[PDB]
Order: C-alpha cells, then sequence, then structure tokens
C-alpha cells in the first residue's frame, strides 16, 4: 500500500575497527574517526572519493591504497518520517543489500543483525517507530577480522578462493580472483524502503509451469499462493488471477479464501511457449494475483510478475559435462557466456545492466552462466 | 576403552617408529543417535584430531562401533580435518590354540587377540593378602579364592564361583592334561600355554604371507595389579610370553609351521633389505639333526626353505639361524596334546633359550 524510498543522502562515519568491535551506537559515535556524507546505494569507497579522501582505485596501482580500509567499520546514520499505521498493518524496513555484518538500530533498538551480503533483511520495527525524528543506524564492522571468528579445516586452505571467503557468506571474488580485483568494500549497496503491509497479504505467489503444448497453444499452470489472513477475514477475501499479455485478457479466475494456503491449476488456452533466443519467441504473460474483499471490493496486496510457459530437463550421461539441455521436450544448443561481477563496487551494478544485457543480446547469447 | 594419550605417546612412538591406530573413545556397544550426544562427540574429535595430526606414527582413525556415530559424525570430522588417514568404520571360544577357529580364520588383519597367563610370583605376593597368594579356595584345584576372583576382574562385588578365571585353569589341562597344585608348577604351566600360543599365533600369521598381513596381538602390558591376558604386569613383570615372542617379532625369523604330512621351516622379512644366513634345526630331546642349510630371505616377504620330515611322538625342535655373525634362536613344539608338565619343563632348559 506504501513503500517510502530511505535511499538518498546519509551519514559515513568511518573509523578503524579497535580490539573489541564496536556494536552499539554509544561506541560509534564516541569513537574517534571522519565524517563525510554518504549515498544509498553506494559503496564506502565511492562516498570516500567524492570527498576527496581516497584517489581513483580504477587507475594505475591505486588499487592497493584502499588496503588499510578493510579494516575498518563504516557508520550509516540518517533520520525518517514514520507513515501512518492503522490497526493490523505492519511497518517493515526492508534492506537490499548489507555489506555485510552490521547491527541495525531504529531509535537506538537493535532490529535485526545482518551477515549476508547476497540476500534482503526485513525488519518489522512497527513497534519501536515514534512520531517525528525516526533515527537509522547501521553499524558495519570489518569482513576480514570476521574470518578469525572460525576455525578451518584443511580442504578449505589453499584454495583459489581467499581463506577469509570460506567462513562469511560474501561474493569471493570481492577478495580477489583472475578477472576481478580484491575491492571488498561495504555499506548499503542496494535499495533501502520502508514497506507496509495490510493484515490481509501475499506472502510468496510461486508460478509453476506443468504443461507445454507450443503447438496447440495451450499450457498449464499452477500457482502455490500463500497468504497472510486473520482468521475473521476468513471467507471474506478473494483471489483474483488475471492473466494478460499486451492488454488483452487471456484468464480471469475468482476463487473464495478459506485457507491462508491454496494451490490454484489453470488450463489456459491461446497461450504461446517460452522459447530461448533462436529456438521460438520469449512469449512472456504478465499474470497478477489480488486479494479482495468480497463485500466491500478494497484491494488488500496485489503481486505482478511477467511468467513463462515453458519446461525444462536436464539429460545428463554421466560417464555412460555430459548432459543436454531440453526446453518444451526439444534439445536445445547452448550457446552463450558467463557473467562475471558488473563492478567491483557492486552497488553500481544497477546502471551496468541494461547496457550489458544487450551485449548478449547483440551477441545473440541462447544462455548466461552467473558465476559463483 | 582408554582416554587419549597426550603429546609424549606419539613423541615416542615417532622417535622409535611405531605407528599408531587410534580409535575414538567408544567400547563395546551401540551409542545414541541423536542430535545432542553427536554435538559432543564431535566437539570431541575434532578437538582430538586436531591436536594428534601432525605426528607421522599415527595411521589410522577408527570408531569402534546404521549408526550415525560411526559412519557419520566421526567420518565427517576426518573428512574436513584429517584427510591424509584412513578411517575405519569398524577370542571366540578361547580353547586349544590350535583349534581351526584360529588356523583357520581368514582375517588377513587381526586387531585383537590372546590367551590367558598367570603373572609371576612376586606379582602375586604383592596384590593378594598373605592367606590369599595361593589361587585355590579351600586347597581344592580349580576352585579360585574371593581375591582372585576380584582381579579377574569383577567390576562388582557379586562373590561366585568361575567365569574368567576359570580360562587359566581351562588352558592348562588342554595342553598339560591336568593342572598342577603347586602355586610354582602352575605358574610355570599357564605362562607356557599363554607363550606357546601367543607365539605359535604370530608364527601363523609372519609364516602365511604376503595374504596375512598383520596380527596386533591383545596385550602389553597391564594398567592394574590383575591377572589378565597381557604378557606383562602392572608392575614390571614379564610373563614368559613376554620372551618367547621377542624372538617371533625380529625383523628376520627363522619360525617352523605346522603341515600335514611334516613340518615347514620358514623365513619372515618385515624390512626392505636382503639376508643370507644358515639355520640348523636339531631335536632337544634326542640330539639328533633335522636339517641344516643356507638360506636366502627376500626383502618383505615369507620364504620357504625347507619341508621338514614328520617327527615320532612329542618333543621339541631347536631352531638355530645366523645373520652377519649374529646368532638368534627359536623353536617349534611339535605333537599333539596332552603333555607332562615334567617334560616341556626340560625340553626348554636344554634348548638354552629361555630361562625357567
Amino acid at each position: 500500500v506504501s513503500e517510502q524510498s530511505l535511499n538518498g543522502r546519509w551519514t559515513l562515519k568511518f573509523f578503524p575497527q579497535p580490539a573489541v568491535p564496536v556494536m552499539t551506537i554509544e561506541g560509534a559515535e564516541a569513537a574517534n574517526g571522519i565524517v563525510v556524507d554518504a549515498v544509498v546505494p553506494g559503496n564506502v569507497e565511492i562516498d570516500m572519493e567524492a570527498a576527496g579522501l581516497v584517489e581513483d582505485p580504477m587507475v594505475g596501482n591505486n588499487i592497493y591504497k584502499l588496503r588499510p580500509y578493510e579494516g575498518y567499520q563504516w557508520y550509516y546514520s540518517r533520520t525518517f518520517a514514520a507513515p501512518v499505521v492503522t490497526e493490523g498493518q505492519r511497518l517493515v524496513l526492508h534492506f537490499g543489500g548489507i555489506d555485510t555484518f552490521a547491527e541495525v538500530y531504529v531509535n537506538g533498538i537493535k532490529v535485526g543483525s545482518a551477515d549476508n551480503m547476497l540476500i534482503e533483511h526485513d525488519y518489522d520495527i512497527t513497534s519501536v517507530v515514534k512520531e517525528g525524528e525516526n533515527r537509522l543506524d547501521v553499524i558495519i564492522r570489518s569482513s576480514v577480522m570476521e574470518a578469525q571468528n572460525h576455525f578451518l579445516g584443511t580442504l578449505s586452505i589453499g584454495n583459489f578462493s581467499n581463506e577469509e571467503s570460506a567462513p562469511v557468506r560474501r561474493a569471493p571474488s570481492t577478495y580477489g580472483w583472475d578477472i576481478m580485483p580484491r575491492l571488498v568494500s561495504a555499506g548499503l549497496w542496494r535499495d533501502v524502503t520502508l514497506r507496509v503491509e495490510n493484515p490481509v497479504t501475499i506472502v510468496d505467489a510461486n508460478w509453476v509451469t506443468l504443461s507445454v503444448n507450443p503447438k496447440a497453444r495451450e499450457a498449464s499452470e499452477s500457482l502455490y499462493l500463500q497468504t497472510r489472513l486473520p482468521f475473521e477475514m476468513h471467507d471474506k477475501v478473494k483471489a483474483v488471477i488475471t492473466i494478460s499479455r499486451d492488454g488483452r485478457q487471456i484468464l480471469r479466475k475468482e476463487a473464495l479464501m478459506r485457507k491462508f494456503a491454496n494451490l490454484f491449476t489453470l488450463n489456459l488456452s491461446g497461450v504461446d511457449a517460452w522459447w530461448p533466443r533462436g529456438y521460438g519467441e520469449p512469449a512472456l504473460y504478465t499474470a497478477e494475483v489480488s486479494l479482495v474483499d468480497v463485500t466491500s471490493g478494497k484491494i488488500y496486496d496485489t503481486k505482478t510478475s511477467k511468467i513463462g510457459f515453458r519446461t525444462v530437463k536436464l539429460e545428463l550421461d554421466e560417464v555412460n559435462g555430459q548432459f543436454q539441455f531440453i526446453i518444451n521436450g526439444e534439445p536445445v544448443f547452448a550457446k552463450g557466456t558467463n557473467w562475471v561481477p558488473l563492478d567491483a563496487l557492486h552497488s553500481r551494478d544497477a546502471s551496468h545492466v541494461e547496457e550489458a544485457v544487450q551485449l548478449m543480446v547483440e551477441m545473440n547469447c541462447n544462455i548466461v552462466r552467473c558465476w559463483g | 576403552g582408554n582416554v587419549y594419550e597426550d603429546t609424549h605417546f606419539f613423541e615416542l612412538c615417532d622417535k622409535y617408529g611405531i605407528m599408531v591406530w587410534q580409535d575414538f573413545a567408544m567400547g563395546c556397544g551401540n551409542y545414541s543417535q541423536r542430535d545432542n550426544f553427536a554435538a559432543a562427540l564431535e566437539k570431541e574429535a575434532i578437538s582430538v584430531v586436531v591436536k594428534l595430526r601432525n605426528h607421522p606414527s599415527l595411521i589410522l582413525w577408527s570408531g569402534n562401533n546404521n549408526d550415525r556415530v560411526s559412519r557419520q559424525v566421526l567420518s565427517r570430522v576426518i573428512y574436513e580435518f584429517d584427510p591424509t588417514r584412513p578411517y575405519l568404520p569398524s577370542w571366540g571360544p578361547r580353547g586349544y590354540y590350535k583349534d581351526p577357529f584360529y588356523t583357520e580364520n581368514p582375517s588377513q588383519f587381526v586387531s585383537e587377540i590372546g590367551y590367558h597367563g598367570c603373572p609371576n610370583r612376586e606379582t602375586l605376593e604383592r596384590m593378594f593378602s598373605p592367606d590369599s597368594v595361593n589361587p585355590w579356595q579351600n586347597g581344592v584345584v580349580g576352585m579360585w579364592n574371593d581375591e582372585w576372583q576380584t582381579k579377574a576382574n569383577r567390576i562388582y562385588d557379586d562373590k561366585f564361583q568361575g567365569g574368567r578365571n576359570d580360562l587359566m585353569t581351562n588352558q592348562v589341562r588342554i595342553i598339560f592334561g591336568e593342572v598342577p597344585a603347586d602355586l610354582d608348577d602352575f605358574i610355570f604351566a599357564s605362562q607356557s600355554v599363554q607363550a606357546e600360543a601367543m607365539k605359535f599365533f604370530v608364527e601363523l600369521w609372519r609364516g602365511r604371507r604376503p595374504y596375512r598381513t598383520g596380527i596386533i596381538w591383545w596385550n602389553i602390558r597391564d594398567g592394574w595389579p590383575l591377572l589378565s591376558d597381557a604378557i606383562s604386569d602392572y608392575w614390571g613383570g614379564k610373563k614368559q610370553a613376554f620372551y618367547y615372542m621377542q624372538n617371533v617379532h625380529h625383523d628376520v625369523c627363522c619360525l617352523i609351521n605346522p603341515a600335514a604330512n611334516g613340518y615347514m621351516l620358514k623365513v619372515d622379512n618385515n624390512t626392505l633389505k636382503d639376508f643370507e644366513g644358515v639355520v640348523e634345526v636339531k631335536d632337544v630331546a634326542s640330539g639328533k639333526q633335522v636339517f641344516k642349510g643356507k638360506f636366502v630371505s627376500k626383502a618383505n616377504q615369507m620364504s620357504e626353505i625347507a619341508t621338514l620330515p614328520m617327527q615320532k611322538g612329542q618333543g621339541m625342535l631347536v631352531i638355530s639361524y645366523r645373520i652377519e655373525g649374529n646368532e638368534y634362536f627359536n623353536h617349534y613344539l611339535y605333537g599333539e596334546p596332552p603333555y607332562k608338565l615334567d617334560q616341556y619343563r626340560k625340553w626348554v632348559k636344554k634348548c638354552g633359550i629361555y630361562e625357567l
């Protein structure tokens, strides 16, 4: 119903991490360090380069000058306005990417402890939020020093990957590889928003294609719908499923919500199969699910995403890379590129996606292996 | 069943070149299959492996036990913290040592095999009370007094007759026919059956190479003043099996193994070198010579020397072989049980190898 973006100007205070890692706001505010203006989404090296503290790591041997910052802490801080919350609604603080080990505080109350830079982090701050200036503080610590909180095995020492990359859940290339430099970095490298969810809301809408007949233009699509639904709203909410493409409507099915989870099967007709590049057309259909009150017609939540009617099977021969991809029942030849980091400063990956995908379009790639 | 020995044990096994087969601290029986026990065992396994993975002596980890502990918790500790040494997830009637249970056991590598032998007199006089040094309760042989039953070993003071101690009188009655009443004659009788049995097994494994790959006998030393199947007691007392087995544990050892129509004089080499020498086999009682020839022992293999003819009745042969001007000795007891304790004691004294 509402999603206020917390992206923009933040306050970044960085200092050398002492023997005891700083965990609370009091220690970060009392520590001696340097304070500059930060941009979220963004890496801490971008915020320091915008202040003239570090030189361009992209030129010469200047990449080695960012070495001492690997043992630094990073203190993001800002204030935000609190949206109105009615009875039953929840206020979720959504981090898209925390790099990496950080302690999140809302009005001085710890709301979460992030330890992964590859997944999202959601925190219900419905109770701790007050009226007026709501402080938001994220105190990140060094990812290199965190590797010493573990005891590694023999088979985890001496490999191509860095031994600092073994115990933590980060991108291995951020530590050094053959086609990417060592830029570990830190910071909210993705979007930070404030989502408001109604008591009746869709938790997950999983689409799965069961059968595809690309010739007769038919397909069977299943929907595993999981929703949060107060019991007073049972038998009073309906699920609206709409399958459309290019504006025209193909299927519309309604069903009364008697359970929080249901499986809706759809025997669609007049639809096209999603084929890889070359073997057909990438036929996409906009699929939408909405939870509507059966009396007042009010929409509680809506999930919209484009799906594709396709089936995938890997026929492996082993002894007797000895496998072949089968899409929609046909053996396809895979020819494409391996996708590597779009930027050592991963917060700028979003600005390169549009340009880099077109490189595979001009290359006529029908497959791309996102490198681990 | 024992704790984990500290570093020195392994430092000495490194200095003197003794390979170590460490068994995780678990004994006869199945264990729990649940989380809280596997967590306590994983913590122990990681601790002991990291502590004892830099000693060249240790060569194998083994769990004594679809067991989650034997075929998972410990295999996982070895897979991550020591991929260099192998991990292994894995007696009988205790009758005559020439019974088909031992002579026809197809195991290439036996890890536990022993025979009972009463300790020395000086150990008995220090263990039991003065009124309990003699084993026979109320003077009748076979019946053990309560102090002898206690140190067999019985965990709980359930007072009873027989059991583990009966193996001593049973095995002596098999080889020598009748259990002696005198204590000094009983000590010599039990230790001789233990020595002739343990020596027979090592000779049976070293002599049947390349099929037989090893033999780990039980055991070398006792941990309590006790009456065991070990070859030496807590206090220093080398039972007679300790000396019989010294001569069948040499790097190059000549030994006679039984055969159907006769015997077989063999030699075993536990080195990577070749050795030449002469071997002379005589009869202790009569004094005649059975064989005398030069043998060639190639490296790391048993070599058959000669086929000795069948000997009449009972007696003892003497094996004397010289290698690089050094004379080494062994023997072979031919015939079938029972024997006479006085005749066997005289055969030993003539052979002159082992004191009495």
